[PDB]
């Protein structure tokens, strides 16, 4: 009927930073009623390896790298030195 | 190991699309060819003054409030062979995860496993007439990279996701 | 026209250093980095 995905999720104050290599505290909540509707426009995986060819191939998520977040939207174009 | 003390503000983080134009003497040139496949000799292309409207939006293993594919679902990649290399993954139509402060994010089962089996039809075999295509999770590592880690209004989420990759197809 | 791109950039190391350097801006913390 109407059979939605659940998905446990939890709101971290000590985070590793993605921009380098640190770690970083934020404040605890203050709203009670954080919403957010986001849509899913892609997916970044990785695939299990030591299988090359085989009948089967694994695939897991992946990011981490925020690089390959900017280069989903910016893969088309190209920047050439004009005179 | 330097440590810094800032007066840590409650403030609201939103994204404002942004338009990246012509960097002095350059040009950008969008490759025009509807299903643009990463590297390669495009085609039709034309010269723009800037890209597009890009909502720099940072989550892990969900690109979220981005640009769609306009024919059928794309993947990227450097190097399909080497394993270790990311495989971005651009959809046909968006799909909804709808998410509250209260620990959970809801996304559509039906929606979701129809995606799925779409991106099935090319895995790393490279669109391969076929082979068993499985899905797990994580193998391990940091919070950020293991979960679906996002900002929220202005808060960091870690949402399991243990069911959205866990199947297997052909 | 017949031109060449690639899994290199345009504004993908560009980009990120807006980011960061956006991010930076607003969601400040009490940071803690390894030199």
């Amino acid at each position: 009927g109407s059979d939605t995905i659940t998905l446990p999720c939890r709101i971290k104050q000590i985070i590793n930073m993605w921009q380098k290599v640190g770690k970083a505290m934020y404040a605890p909540p203050i709203s009670g009623q954080i919403r957010c509707s986001s849509n899913i426009t892609g997916l970044l995986l990785t695939r299990d390896g030591g299988n090359s060819n085989n009948e089967s191939e694994i695939f897991r998520p992946g990011g981490g790298d925020m690089r390959d977040n900017w280069r989903s939207e910016l893969y088309k174009y190209k920047v050439v030195k004009i005179e | 190991t330097s440590v810094i003390t800032q007066a840590c503000p409650k403030v609201s983080f939103e994204p404002i699309p942004i338009h990246y134009c012509a960097p002095a003497g350059f040009a950008i040139l969008k490759c025009n060819n509807k299903t643009f496949n990463g590297t390669g000799p495009c085609t039709n292309v034309s010269t723009v003054q800037c890209t597009h409207g890009i909502r720099p939006v940072v989550s892990t293993q969900l690109l979220l409030n981005g640009s769609l594919a306009e024919e059928e679902v794309v993947i990227r990649s450097v190097n399909f062979t080497d394993n270790a290399k990311t495989i971005i993954v651009q959809l046909n139509t968006s799909v909804e995860i709808n998410c509250t402060g209260a620990g959970h994010c809801n996304i559509s089962r039906a929606k979701w496993n129809n995606t799925l089996k779409q991106i099935a039809s090319k895995l790393r075999e490279q669109f391969g007439n076929n082979k068993t295509i499985i899905f797990k999770q994580s193998s391990g590592g940091d919070p950020e990279i293991v979960t679906h880690s996002f900002n929220c209004g202005g808060e960091f989420f870690y949402c399991n996701s243990t069911q959205l990759f866990n199947s297997t197809w052909f | 026209t017949e031109n060449f791109n690639m899994w290199k950039n345009d504004m993908v190391e560009q980009m990120h250093e807006d980011i960061i350097s956006l991010w930076d801006q607003s969601l400040k913390p009490c940071v803690k980095l390894t030199p």
